[PDB]
RNA sequence: ACGAGACUCUGGCAUGCUAACUAGUUACGCGACCCCGGUCGGCGUAACUUCUUAGAGGGACAAGUGGCGUUCAGCCACCCGAGAUUGAGCAAUAACAGGUCUGUGAUGCCCUUAGAUGUCCGGGGCUGCACGCGCGCUACACUGACUGGCUCAGCGUGUGCCUACCCUACGCCGGCAGGCGCGGGUAACCCGUUGAACCCCAUUCGUGAUGGGGAUCGGGGAUUGCAAUUAUUC
């Protein structure tokens, strides 16, 4: 049958970038209902990949230690945050959110193996860096403003989809690559 | 009198009426389950009361 | 017994005694 | 046929209230303007007919567990005490504004004093309950 | 007619949920309410995911009592998804054949592991040095 | 004749041997026997600090001390109870036989 | 933010003319960009509903979020 | 003293077979020879050899306190098998503590 | 961490060494031999014991073992 | 009926205290010291006043009418539990006291307990803490 | 050989076993309400033990499969499965100039021993504040605060030896803190189906030290106690 939140029906969306392709759970056998589930996709190592993107993105919203364990509360934002998008693009959100997770993932960045040579990045650390930093760009956009969780999160997601720069997420990846470019 | 002054200052509560039942001192005592009995005393005696460390 | 003491009080009163 | 537990609760309360009000005949308490609900509450509550909310709210309290006395509406009506400074704790409602509730679905025939304590919802009230679920459970299609 | 009732339950934590499948007509209530209103909202679809990936006409001819204690307002829910799914599958193990309770089976374990099969996770205890099991109360130097 | 036998003992293994042998001394006699009721076990607990003093990192020992009840009700005249709860009991359990 | 607490003649004209022409209507957005409290903006967009001029798509205690017809 | 009514409690006095695996009576014993007067040496070994000899699987006699001087120092007298870890230490170490007043300060005596 | 302690391999090997021809490569059924041919206080030893045995009887079928 | 009406008063003077017309009436009328949130919603709640209204709104003769309701709450049936001068030391009158009263009788009420020498005066002549707290690591300025 | 592991307790599994008016469910009857059915922690009795309690057993072993590895110990992944490292308790030899003489009718020595360092009574002190440090609680808000509404826990404790001092339903008075009656419980029986908070839903608010924050300080009212001032607490 047809599915996610009421009325974002899952496949229909293409994972444009065939290397975050595996780790951006979102189609086909991950289209479940809710952004909400039991869990355990942080027992064994890689079970975090087979986790759907909208559940991830749900659970590192609730950051900042006043919301921890307020799932049902980022549940609803994220809700809003698609009703949003919607109105606001006119795609379906869905795909809206993994052209973001594709364009803010950092592809390469610098560390200490001195003055601190540059290295590649794995999949998975793209797709947890590119959810840390368009969800700390929503979290900062909102604080003390009128706009709200499920605004700045939307303008987040469609900002780094869009590809704009303007974002936080994308202009911190840039400047991730652009230090990764200085020591290469 | 000096009977009217010798134990006239009431000891009806706080820990200088209530008393360890083998120290005979006012710390760190255990009111739970009437045992009446300090700290150390209780640690000293438990396993004779029948308090057994499992978990 | 008329006071009626508790089974919780009774065990560890019959320990106090036995220590 | 229905009843008021098939009903969405949350706008069941809002048309009960509505329904005291157009019936009218509750005897309010006089302090019902200066009274603050709790001793956890800051303000007074913002609706000022507060009085049937609260009525309609017990009734349909009565209704879903019986025996509950003021005692019991006070912990059913209880939230958080922020305490300024000092971590904040359980506290119990207004002993009062229960008593005068339950006094006031007494004196309208719509509960009656329970035997061994406590008021249950009286056969009048589970009709009136019962009748108002129904233009609910209309009113939502 | 005769009995055809199975009493199974599910936990997701400290709430034990347990679903009451007799013979009849179309209805699922929860402690005498329908599942359309068991708040939190939020969770509307957790409680339709059985009814959703089967359909109604797997629930035609079963009716589905379900009492639920302890736990939260969320265990509650994943206990009372896993009540009518398990409390379903075995109706149709008992009362028609096992193709049926294979095909179910295979649906809802393909789709959340956890719709017949309950989460051992529970809180842990506490230990003395710390606030809770792990963290551990802030050390001092100097 | 409703008699109701409160077993209540700090060990489980004393109590459910002196239980079957209040089973066996209603089955053996013939008397109609309501089976014996596990009531919830309870926990009593005392924490303390190990330390005399307050001079090490702070240590706590965590004294339980279980108490098992167990209660069995007999359809039996009195005397016959009377005979039966005298024979064969152990320090362990404490017997309270309820007449009615 | 030096905002206004009711409508002008200019910022009434303003929300008549120009908010259900926008295909995100929620009252932080019309509360940024007519320079008003949020407040006034909420009251703003329930007489346009109630005009029958902005669709709803979901209210919430948090966040409602309006649009237009065509 | 424990107020219970007249002859409602009676005492027996029965008598402790191989008394040589009882710890707070070799404890007692070790006590007791040590306040006669004899030697703090002489003594460990006569009851670590008795409890031996008695047929206990192993055995840890302590003499802690003043020995020899001023300085307090721990005479630790150990043969055979002796477990100290885990649940088994319950049902199988039978521990006894007694002090000593000798006239200098306090000796204690621990028999495992 | 599932390295067999001392007292699991010397009782495993033990129990091969002396009844050889009771045990077999299912698990289930030389753990219910374990339980007949020696008293073992333990149920998870017991398991331990029945699973080296186990694993020691595979080992035999593809070549001799040097303990 | 969300326009801007015409003498719209921005900058109010009541007891000569600089009230915001842009802020709703209940938190507005607390601008003026003495009265507090709980105090200006019951005075506005006697007075039959809408007070979802805007301070800037609302008539002259009405904040007229809110004023001598302020000055002689009991007059109008507010209790005497719910004053900030209640059975006063010279008086023994019930009385709410606001702004520049407030500040006098402050200054009064530290006067007194002064001028007779008292533990309680004394702490405050000397600016350290009197309500009984521990001034060895807080008041630290 | 001790220590590690084994062990003990505990968490997770049993529609198999043993049983229950101080625990339930399901049927049935009765009674209430809605238009045959639905609701009922309204009332009672007939089976059963899924839910509940706690006993005996079982169950998991790197056991099965594929890889890596002296092909040994073992390791990684996967199936089946309630678990494929539950969490604690216990704790070796040998130590420390670690802490405790203010835990003890454990104690050596020393001091004091009637103008007492014994002991009781009264008052004060342990809280005293330019300051420096440590564990914390509350915050800085709109992932929020306020006001209503809605709906879910699990550990426990509870009437005493001397010992006074228990946990409390329910009914009236009071805004509240609280008061006065009468009940139940020495407890799976009563508080209690522990109607907890967060959370959930609907108002008010609007980026302003603001309805954030609730320090400080004035006035009043109750409770505990022989006594509250240096504000006991509320």
């Amino acid at each position: 049958d047809i599915k996610l939140f009421g009325k974002w029906s899952t496949d229909d969306v293409q994972i444009n970038d065939i290397s975050l392709q595996d780790y951006i759970a979102v189609k086909e056998k991950y289209a479940k209902y809710l952004p909400h589930s039991a869990g355990r996709y942080a027992a064994k190592r890689f079970r975090k990949a087979q986790c759907p993107i909208v559940e991830r993105l749900t659970n590192s919203m609730m950051m900042h230690g006043r919301n921890n364990g307020k799932k049902l509360m980022t549940v609803r934002i994220v809700k809003h945050a698609f009703e949003i998008i919607h109105l606001l693009t006119g795609e379906n959100p869905l795909q809206v959110l993994v052209n973001a997770i594709i364009n803010s993932g950092p592809r390469e960045d610098s560390t200490r193996i001195v003055r601190r040579q540059a290295v590649d990045v794995s999949p998975l650390r793209r797709v947890n860096q590119a959810i840390w930093l368009l969800c700390t760009g929503a979290r900062e956009a909102a604080f003390r403003n009128i706009k709200t969780i499920a605004e700045c999160l939307a303008d987040e997601l469609i900002n780094a989809a869009k590809g704009s720069s303007n974002s936080y997420a994308i202009k911190k990846k840039d400047e991730l690559e652009r230090v990764a470019k200085s020591n290469r | 009198g000096h009977q009217q002054l010798y134990w006239s200052h009431p000891r009806k509560f706080g820990q200088g009426s209530r008393s360890c039942r083998v120290c005979s001192n006012r710390h760190g005592l255990i009111r739970k389950y009437g045992l009446n009995m300090c700290r150390q005393c209780f640690r000293q005696y438990a396993k004779d009361i029948g308090f057994i460390k499992l978990d | 017994m008329a006071v009626q003491i508790s089974k919780k009080r009774k065990f560890v009163a019959d320990g106090i005694f036995k220590a | 046929g229905v009843t008021v537990k098939d009903v969405n609760q949350q706008e069941f309360v809002r048309a009960l209230a509505a329904f005291l009000k157009k019936s009218g005949k509750l005897k309010v308490p006089e302090w019902v303007d200066t009274v603050k609900l709790a001793k956890h509450k800051e303000l007074a509550p913002y609706d000022e007919n507060w009085f049937y909310t609260r009525a309609a709210s017990t009734a349909r309290h009565l209704y879903l567990r019986g025996g509950a006395g003021v005692g019991s509406m006070t912990k059913i009506y209880g939230g958080r005490q922020r305490n300024g400074v000092m971590p904040s704790h359980f506290s119990r409602g207004s002993k009062s504004v229960a008593r005068r509730v339950l006094q006031a679905l007494e004196g309208l025939k719509m509960v009656e004093k329970d035997q061994d304590w406590g008021r249950k919802l009286t056969p009048q009230g589970q009709r009136d309950l019962d009748r108002i679920a129904g233009q609910v459970a209309a009113a939502k299609k | 007619g005769p009995l055809q009732s199975v009493q199974v339950f599910g936990r997701k934590k400290t709430a034990t949920a347990v679903a009451h499948c007799k013979r009849g007509n179309g209805l699922i209530k929860v402690n005498g309410r329908p599942l359309e209103m068991i708040e939190p909202r939020t969770l509307q679809y957790k409680l339709l995911e059985p009814v959703l990936l089967l359909g109604k006409e797997r629930f035609a001819g079963v009716d589905i009592r379900v009492r639920v204690k302890g736990g939260g307002h969320v265990a509650q829910i994943y206990a009372i998804r896993q009540s009518i799914s398990k409390a379903l599958v075995a109706y149709y193990q008992k009362y028609v054949d096992e193709a049926s309770k294979k095909e179910i089976k295979d649906i809802l374990i393909q789709y959340d592991r956890t719709l017949l099969v309950a989460d051992p996770r529970r809180c842990e205890s506490k230990k003395f040095g710390g606030p809770g099991a792990r963290a551990r109360y802030q050390k001092s130097y100097r | 004749h409703r008699i109701r036998i409160t077993l209540t003992s700090r060990n489980v293994k004393s109590l459910e041997k002196v239980c079957a042998d209040l089973i066996r001394g209603a089955k053996e006699k013939n008397l109609k026997v309501k089976g014996p009721v596990r009531m919830p076990t309870k926990t009593l607990r005392i924490t303390t600090r190990k330390t005399p003093c307050g001079e090490g990192s702070k240590t706590w020992d965590r004294f339980q001390m279980r108490i098992h009840k167990r209660l069995i009700d007999l359809h039996s005249p009195s005397e016959i109870v009377k005979q039966i709860t005298s024979i064969s009991i152990e320090p362990g359990v404490e017997v309270e036989v309820t007449i009615a | 933010l030096n905002n206004l607490v009711l409508f002008d003649k200019a910022t009434y004209d303003k929300l008549c003319k120009e908010v259900p022409n926008y295909k995100l209507i929620t009252p932080a957005v019309v509360s940024e960009r007519l320079k008003i409290r949020g407040s006034l903006a909420r009251a703003a967009l329930q007489e346009l509903l109630s005009k029958g001029l902005i669709k709803l798509v979901s209210k919430h205690r948090a966040q409602v979020i309006y649009t237009r017809n065509t | 003293r424990f107020g219970f009514p007249e002859g409602s409690v009676e005492l027996y006095a029965e008598k402790v077979a191989t008394r040589g695996l009882c710890a707070i009576a070799q404890a007692e014993s070790l006590r007791y020879k040590l306040l006669g007067g004899l030697a703090v040496r002489r003594a460990c070994y006569g009851v670590l050899r008795f409890i031996m000899e008695s047929g206990a699987k192993g055995c840890e006699v302590v003499v802690s306190g003043k020995l020899r001087g001023q300085r307090a120092k721990s005479m630790k007298f150990v043969d055979g098998l002796m477990i100290h870890s885990g649940d088994p230490v319950n049902y199988y170490v039978d521990t006894a503590v007694r002090h000593v007043l000798l006239r200098q300060g306090v000796l204690g005596i621990k028999v495992k | 961490g599932r390295v067999r302690t001392k007292t699991v391999k010397k009782a495993a090997r033990v129990i091969i060494e002396k009844y050889y021809t009771r045990l077999g490569n299912d698990f289930h059924t030389n753990k219910r031999v374990c339980e007949e041919i020696a008293i073992i206080p333990s149920k998870k030893l017991r398991n331990k014991i029945a699973g080296y045995v186990t694993h020691l009887m595979k080992r035999i079928q593809r070549g001799p073992v040097r303990g | 009926s969300l326009v801007i009406p015409e003498k719209f008063q921005h900058i109010l003077r009541v007891l000569n205290t600089n009230i915001d017309g842009r802020r709703k009436i209940a938190f507005a009328i607390t601008a003026i010291k003495g009265v507090g949130r709980r105090y200006a919603h019951v005075v506005l709640r006697k007075a039959d006043i809408d007070l979802t209204k805007r301070a800037g709104e609302l008539t002259e003769d009405e904040v007229e009418r809110v004023i001598t309701i302020m000055q002689n709450p009991r007059q109008y049936k507010i209790p005497d539990w719910f004053l900030n001068r209640q059975k006063d030391v010279k008086d023994g009158k019930y009385s709410q006291v606001l702004a520049n009263g407030l500040d006098n009788k402050l200054r009064e009420d530290l006067e007194r307990l002064k001028k007779i020498r008292a533990h309680r005066g004394l702490r405050h002549f000397w600016g350290l803490r009197v309500r009984g707290q521990h001034t060895k690591t807080t008041g630290r300025r």
